[PDB]
């Protein structure tokens, strides 16, 4: 499936406030202010503004927004929804089963993790149904590859049970990740909000604690999203199965070098940063 | 947990995330410890004043 | 007694390996020129040895 029934309409743009620190080690630290130089996302940075959303009522203005982005040194991704609409990744370099690539996705039921030789296809979305004899959503389609082989890494987590109801009214949730990828070790860090926001990224600042370090050990240099889209009685056909997307945003940036001044509170939390190359001040 | 050194201790008000085992102050000596059977913290005190 | 080739190692590739990576591809390796497109040749080489 190609997804056709999409419009064509230039880039946005957006500046991220004091977003993306995070804790460089795992020590216990109380009434200190402490000068460290690592991999930073620098202040006031430029970022990438993607959208999905599929009016129905403007005759096909509906976008999905799903590209292939580069891995240069590490990426900070947020995102800001209400449906649990954006599940997952995949990175990886030629992404066309000549190479190892890793995939991270959430399927309504549990995660999984894999390092493996995938076959993807162009557009690798998830699907939601919803029935009209009873008021209930459920997940449909699941097309992500085509083949997999050679396949090294491997973890799935315990079952869960997750709501799936296209909520009205405005963003609740914030959530924000860092990547990074030194000595053969994929590390994240992660950090949720809750918000009431409509339209915008938030200004702010939060701090980024550690999640996992995976030992993957791969080349990488590009990277996409994947995305879940609903269905029902919206004239079918699959290429343009009247898929109506929700409403959610997120938002890319880019890593580099630099040192910055953490303050650390009585109780060992992160509350202000400065960065040292942004102005004389 | 094969660190070695000598003091006196002393049980302690901060609390740690799940993630922390031991503790620095400015000049980067361990001041903090949490034990490994008994889910506590502890300080340490130099003995010489 | 006759021989054991099971174990395999590589001995083509166009850059050096960054620390703690590790790669598996079969594709094929060009020393010349001529570009290969598959199809071992004069100038074509199979990456892995035994
Ligand atoms: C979500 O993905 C998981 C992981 O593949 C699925 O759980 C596996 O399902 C297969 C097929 O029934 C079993 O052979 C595996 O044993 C399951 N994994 C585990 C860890 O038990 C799950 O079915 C998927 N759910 C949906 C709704 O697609
Ligand atoms: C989608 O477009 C690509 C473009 O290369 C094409 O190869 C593919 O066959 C198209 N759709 C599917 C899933 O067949
Ligand atoms: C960042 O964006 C805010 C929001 O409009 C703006 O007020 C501010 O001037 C921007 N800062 C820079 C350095 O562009
Ligand atoms: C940086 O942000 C400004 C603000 O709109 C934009 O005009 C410019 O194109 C951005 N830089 C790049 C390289 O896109
Ligand atoms: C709701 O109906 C659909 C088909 O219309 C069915 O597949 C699903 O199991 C039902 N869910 C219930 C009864 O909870
Ligand atoms: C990779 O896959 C090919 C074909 O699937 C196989 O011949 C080869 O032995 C595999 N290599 C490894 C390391 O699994
Ligand atoms: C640390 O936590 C305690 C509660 O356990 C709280 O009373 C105190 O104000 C906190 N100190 C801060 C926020 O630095
Ligand atoms: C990582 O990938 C890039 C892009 O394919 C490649 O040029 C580079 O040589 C790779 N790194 C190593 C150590 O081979």
């Amino acid at each position: 499936v190609n997804l056709t029934t999409r419009t064509q309409l230039p880039p946005a743009y957006t500046n991220s406030s004091t977003r993306g620190v995070y804790y460089p080690d795992k020590v216990f630290r109380s009434s200190v202010l402490h000068l460290t130089q690592d991999l930073f996302l620098p202040f006031f940075s430029n970022v990438t503004w993607f959208h999905a959303i599929h009016v129905s009522g403007t005759n096909g203005i509906k976008r999905f927004d799903n590209p292939v982005l580069p891995f240069n040194d590490g990426v900070y991704f947020a995102s800001t929804e209400k449906s649990n609409i954006i599940r997952g990744w995949i990175f990886g370099t030629t992404l066309d089963s000549k190479t190892q690539s890793l995939l991270i996705v959430n399927n309504a039921t549990n995660v999984v993790i894999k390092v493996c030789e995938f076959q993807f296809c162009n557009d690798p979305f998830l699907g939601v149904y919803y029935h009209r004899n009873n008021k209930s959503w459920m997940e449909s389609e699941f097309r992500v590859y085509s083949s997999a082989n050679n396949c090294t890494f491997e973890y799935v987590s315990q079952p869960f049970l997750m709501d799936l109801e296209g909520k009205q009214g405005n963003f609740k949730n914030l959530r924000e990740f860092v990547f990074k990828n030194i000595d053969g070790y994929f590390k994240i860090y992660s950090k949720h909000t809750p918000i009431n926001l409509v339209r915008d990224l938030p200004p702010g600042f939060s701090a980024l604690e550690p999640l996992v370090d995976l030992p993957i050990g791969i080349n990488i240099t590009r990277f996409q999203t994947l995305l879940a889209l609903h269905r029902s009685y919206l004239t079918p056909g699959d290429s343009s199965s009247g898929w109506t997307a929700g409403a959610a945003a997120y938002y890319v940036g880019y890593l580099q070098p630099r040192t910055f001044l953490l303050k650390y509170n009585e109780n060992g939390t992160i509350t202000d940063a400065v960065d040292c190359s942004l102005d004389p001040l | 947990n094969g660190l070695t050194g000598t003091g006196v201790l002393t049980e302690s008000n901060k609390k740690f995330l799940p993630f922390q085992q031991f503790g620095r102050d400015i000049a980067d000596t361990t001041d903090a410890v949490r034990d490994p059977q008994t889910l506590e913290i502890l300080d340490i005190t130099p003995c010489s004043f | 007694v006759g021989g054991n080739y099971n174990y395999l190692y590589r001995l083509f590739r166009k850059s050096n390996l960054k620390p703690f990576e590790r790669d598996i591809s079969t594709e094929i390796y060009q020393a010349g020129s001529t570009p290969c497109n598959g199809v071992e040749g004069f100038n074509c080489y199979f990456p892995l040895q035994s």
